[PDB]
């Protein structure tokens, strides 16, 4: 028995261990109540104007699209504290940990973003956090692991399975599985099992709230179409809630196509993938003829959860929402053409969704077309990435 | 195929609690695997209960994600494990085999045909380690078309509504969590399948515990994995523990 | 004959060869007329706004004060994108650039900031941009170096005199001087010779006005003092603008005393240097006995003009600014503290403020004071000398 | 003393320009500065431009920049420059000597004790590089109180105002800045201070072309240094050098 519908259609559920059902249950009557109650959302709405620094700008691009009849908006979730728009549900997560009663905080991560979200709402907010990150992401991600550290975060190596993100939420469930008395997990995107990917949609929702107001306000008029990257399925689902009942605003949401969807190195499971059963839900994934789950390959790390949220796929499956890919060549061009033309660096995981946005716009130049990409996060992080690219390709 | 039931009635007739352990199948390779899967059987396993290498076991703590990653290095798949699966049961006619399994390789190609193998195979019981009795109805119901029974975990914590539905969707056996005198009682209330008790199970003094407890028996799952683990250099040493710890466990039953 | 006063009370002027009066006579007509236009102000206000951010948020920091008398607010630049304060300066000058009908900016920087800074506000608004930096500065700054080329800017090495920012200052001018009918000069602190100090002012001061306006509206009071660390003076001297007529509230700019001021190793000119002529202006600055001019210690390498704004200098004679300085251990510690306390990463320039307030608590815990530390800038550049010192510390 | 006055009268007499060179005091050492200074006036020089070592030159091209690089290096500070100018003047009574400054070495330890040491060594004229005469009043009253000649820069494209006040406020020579007619007779109109043009003169023709154009001579500095940075591994082929270059550039200004 739950309170709301862990399913959208056939994909999410709850697929855990029957030792960890109270705990979601448990959970998910906290976030019932919880988004019941005006004082919670007023504290909430309050560390999201003051701390945070929401509302987030939307930038008109005109640079990147002059001679054509496209006019695209960045949503500017670059601008967040932090540098990426995991910031906004990490700090209602922290309100529901202590609403819950929880001192502690357990988080996974992969390229650190999550993480270094999940150690600053910790420590903003009192809470002892502890974050388990694949032995291979330690070694790779130095700069948000010092992050971690410096915000009093325990840092906790997995070298189990393939020592990456799919064994950093392996340990972080089998730790809350114990200790959920006393601990929160802060589920990094919006899937895993109910009702992780319904509070992480509502905890996400002010970017399409806003989106939809600011784009009111200087068009006039609704997105012809909003795009965002999909790794998990956070930002994008955060930038869709609000729109999905206004039927004339396309929902775009781009997975990496990493070396092409041809060579299998990618990590687009929702249109490439095959259904399955794992983290606590039924949805596409990267895995195996036979059933073992495989990583997700992008030149972006944060785009690499070999899954995708339920309702992505669900949206998908009735034709609400189109999902499409897009290359680490077409995602580090978009990245090249944002800074050299707008100034803004974006992160390489937002790059997937300006790339699409760039060819709807080149591919058909007189199309009159109001487009809004999500720009999820902000690309210091990348710029070594993107050099030693173009150190290797001459350039 | 009534496999539980007979054993069960057996031990009953002899006084008896049933010692059942845990091994991965293929750990640390497909011989040697079957080789410890007959050394346990000499040595007095009532019953076993087999894992098939998945690559994210969730409900596991190390000692078993090690037996996988040992499985997986001598490139065991799921095939294989059904292939040693009928080798077994054509070696033991009247042993119960229980699989411990993840829900994706259930899912896979197709619940209803995954049960089917089990059936072909001869295997008798199926425990989805991360499929809760709430999400349970599809992979329930495919067990018992095909003569499989579901094994349900009942939690240290279950409420009333919780021990109804173990109760009346499992059969076989109910898997009692140890981390006590409340759930046994209303399970037998309940008309539940026999509990055995599992979870940190790894000396004979916990065997004869769960019996006077009231339970049908014990699992031990990571003290045999533990045995495997520590004797990789030395397979014959490594029957020979086994041999050993396993009758010293099957002793304690004897109540 | 200039229209505005070049000089605060004995500081400032127009130091240049006669050959460059032309040019600051040019810009400050341009700028007198830019401050008179609406259309140029609704042109800044809309860029500020809808590219760079504004308004900024202020965070209460309950956590670093709690058992004191002391509320601390930090005013959010780091939240600005490009996360400092030098953004909202380098898109009005961006804009009086083309108001004067010019296509190419020349900027100069140590660090780097500004020159990303410049280099940003030129992408986005078609403008060719040089960057001038020390040849040991782009040996040092290998990040920000890439940043500006990514952003389209031609970066040029300086290697004359001591190869760092005293040096790019130099080559700027000597640049301008033969190229300013069509180049704009785009000087990165509030300092140099008039109208600079007063333009870079008028360019910061929505960062005081802001922070006068959220103080209001959340204590209902003015601050008892607003704290802002001193490297040229651009950022103290945008928190200070609009509270210097409000004599109630204390105006405290903080140098970086480096080493210690004892040591000599220090950025401490207003305090501790003495005043000379150099880079357009009379001011302190760090010079030898016979009046060489040396460059300026910190840690902080953002805080390393060997000068500070002559308006600085003007408000510390007449008492009504104060200033003071804090020691790069003093620095790291703020920094360290920020981290674990608010989950706020802060830039060691903006640790020195940081520091300064938290001394002013910790002295006098009991001594009920309302306190804005302006945080101008964020501090993940940061996270590798601050890692590197407390790895060469053991700890 | 009044030595451009006797100078510019004594060339007016036999119808002649002013040659005039730069150089950087105590480059590429006091001892070589000296003997390149010696023969600089044997070569023809009418008047000598002296440049003081300054950290930051900001209105010198790269040849000056280095110069002072070479000065440093040496370890030439202004206060063995002032020696070296003393010797100088006692060398040679009656040439005109000239320095070329930064503000921050003249205000350094008091404009006023600045000139005062400037009339003790018996230099003629100052010129601060970045000081414009909007800035200059403490400057040219300081210098004219201590007998010193305070010059001013007129730049390519001077209004009115500015010619006017170059006019007014210089004594001994205006530095007429190449980069023009108009601007030698509206000099003359004003009773300017004698027109010498300097930046980029390095060729005889330069300097027969100034004088033409009716100004009283021509500066050349970078060429001088030119010919020290070319020549540092040769002291004795550097004087022979610059002894061939100022003769034949004096040559051009004898009309
Ligand atoms: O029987 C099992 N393995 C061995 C148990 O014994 P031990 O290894 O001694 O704890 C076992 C049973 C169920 C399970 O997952 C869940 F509880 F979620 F369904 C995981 C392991
Ligand atoms: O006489 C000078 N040096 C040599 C000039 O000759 P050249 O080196 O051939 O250009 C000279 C004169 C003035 C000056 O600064 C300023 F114009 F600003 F006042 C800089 C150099
Ligand atoms: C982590 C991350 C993503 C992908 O996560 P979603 O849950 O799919 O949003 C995208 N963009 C940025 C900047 C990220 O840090
Ligand atoms: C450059 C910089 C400073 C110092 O410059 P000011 O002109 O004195 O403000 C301070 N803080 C940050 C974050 C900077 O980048
Ligand atoms: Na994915
Ligand atoms: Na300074």
């Amino acid at each position: 028995t739950t309170l709301l519908n862990p399913y959208f259609g056939e994909f999410g559920g709850m697929y855990v261990p029957q030792i960890l059902m109270p705990a979601l249950n448990q959970l998910e009557e906290a976030f019932v109540s919880a988004q019941k109650d005006p004082e919670f959302q007023a504290q909430f709405a309050d560390l999201l104007k003051n701390y945070a620094g929401r509302p987030t700008a939307l930038t008109k691009c005109q640079n990147i699209t002059a001679g054509t009849r496209t006019t695209l908006y960045l949503k500017r979730e670059d601008l967040l504290h932090g540098g990426a728009h995991k910031t906004n549900q990490v700090l209602g997560q922290a309100l529901l940990a202590k609403r819950m009663g929880k001192s502690e905080i357990i988080a996974e991560t992969g390229a650190g973003q999550h993480g270094v979200a999940s150690a600053l709402a910790s420590a903003l907010l009192g809470l002892k956090c502890r974050i388990y990150m694949g032995a291979k992401d330690v070694e790779r991600q130095s700069p948000n692991v010092f992050r971690m550290r410096l915000m009093g975060a325990e840092v906790i190596p997995v070298h189990s399975g393939s020592a990456t993100l799919k064994d950093a939420c392996n340990e972080a469930l089998r730790d809350w599985s114990g200790s959920y008395e006393t601990a929160h997990y802060m589920l990094g995107t919006a899937a895993g099992p109910h009702p992780y990917p319904t509070i992480v949609r509502e905890f996400q929702r002010m970017i399409g709230e806003e989106t939809k107001a600011q784009i009111l306000d200087k068009e006039g008029r609704l997105p012809d179409a909003v795009i965002a990257c999909v790794g998990g399925g956070s930002n994008a689902i955060g930038m869709f809630a609000d729109f999905i009942n206004d039927t004339s605003v396309g929902l775009i949401g781009v997975e990496p196509g990493g070396h092409g969807i041809e060579t299998g190195e990618h990590g687009a499971p929702l249109k490439h993938g095959r259904v399955g059963i794992y983290f606590g839900m039924k949805a596409p994934m990267m895995q195996t003829a036979d059933g073992q789950i495989e990583e997700s390959y992008s030149i972006s790390a944060g785009l690499d959860f070999p899954s995708v949220g339920p309702q992505h796929a669900y949206l998908n499956s009735i034709g609400r929402a189109d999902y499409v890919s897009i290359t680490d060549d077409e995602a580090l061009e978009a990245f090249k053409t944002l800074c050299r033309h707008e100034g803004i660096i974006p992160a390489l995981e937002s790059s997937h969704a300006l790339a699409h946005a760039l060819k709807m716009m080149r591919e058909q130049p007189e199309k009159e077309q109001l487009l809004v990409v999500n720009l999820s996060g902000r690309g210091d992080k990348d710029i070594f990435t993107v050099h030693d690219i173009l150190k290797a390709r001459g350039e | 195929m009534e496999r539980y039931e007979n054993l069960f009635a057996q031990l009953n007739d002899r006084r008896e609690g049933a010692f059942v352990p845990f091994v991965t199948l293929g750990d640390p390779g497909i011989e040697q695997s079957l080789k410890i899967i007959d050394t346990l059987i000499d040595a007095g396993a009532d019953a076993l209960e087999l894992g098939v290498p998945f690559s994210d076991p969730l409900a596991d703590g190390p000692t078993i994600q090690n037996a996988n990653l040992r499985a997986f290095a001598a490139g065991v798949t799921p095939a294989q494990c059904f292939e040693m699966l009928a080798l077994i049961r054509e070696k033991h006619p009247t042993i119960p085999i229980g699989l411990l399994m993840y829900a994706n390789l259930v899912f896979n190609n197709g619940i209803d045909a995954f049960y089917a193998r089990c059936e072909q195979v001869g295997v008798d019981s199926v425990l989805v380690a991360d499929v809760p009795v709430e999400e349970s109805a599809p992979f329930r119901q495919a067990a018992l078309r095909h003569n499989i029974a579901p094994i349900f975990i009942c939690p240290p914590n279950a409420d009333d509504d919780l021990l109804r539905q173990v109760a009346s969707y499992g059969r076989g056996y109910t898997y009692l969590l140890s981390r006590l005198h409340h759930l046994i009682e209303k399970l037998k209330e309940y008309h539940a399948a026999p509990a055995l008790q599992g979870f940190g199970i790894s000396s004979p003094e916990q065997v004869s515990a769960a019996v006077r407890a009231g339970a049908a028996g014990a699992i031990s799952g990571s003290a045999i994995v533990k045995i495997i683990e520590k004797n990789l250099a030395s397979p014959k040493q490594m029957l020979a523990e086994l041999r050993s710890f396993v009758s010293a466990m099957k002793a304690a039953s004897r109540a």
